[PDB]
């Protein structure tokens, strides 16, 4: 039951239950998927530019 | 004319390669002396005067 609240919703869905677990769904398919060809449906907010 | 990483759509699109032939003034011309002007404020690597 704590797993179930701690890992899903603790009083926070939207900003606890997907957001940790995405960036955990990102880090394992960057452990599986060394190249980002399977991350393409994955958003990321990329920050780019020059010195 | 000073030479510009890319042609904004404020400028037409020939204007870095047009600055590049002019650029050859000194660039095939061994009698030529060079002042390079880096902006103090931008980082040494981010100028395109050093290529």
């Amino acid at each position: 039951v704590l797993q179930k609240d701690d890992k899903g919703i603790h009083h926070r869905k939207l900003k606890k239950s997907l957001i940790d677990m995405y960036s955990e769904v990102l880090d394992v398919l960057s452990d599986y998927d060394a190249s980002y060809n399977t991350q393409d449906h994955l958003p990321r907010v990329v920050v780019v530019g020059d010195q | 004319p000073g030479v510009i990483n890319t042609v904004t759509s404020g400028m037409a699109p020939d204007t870095k390669e047009t600055i590049f032939s002019i650029s050859k003034a000194y660039m095939q011309n061994p009698n030529a002396i060079i002042l390079c002007i880096q902006d103090g404020s931008v980082d040494a690597e981010r100028s395109i005067v050093t290529d």
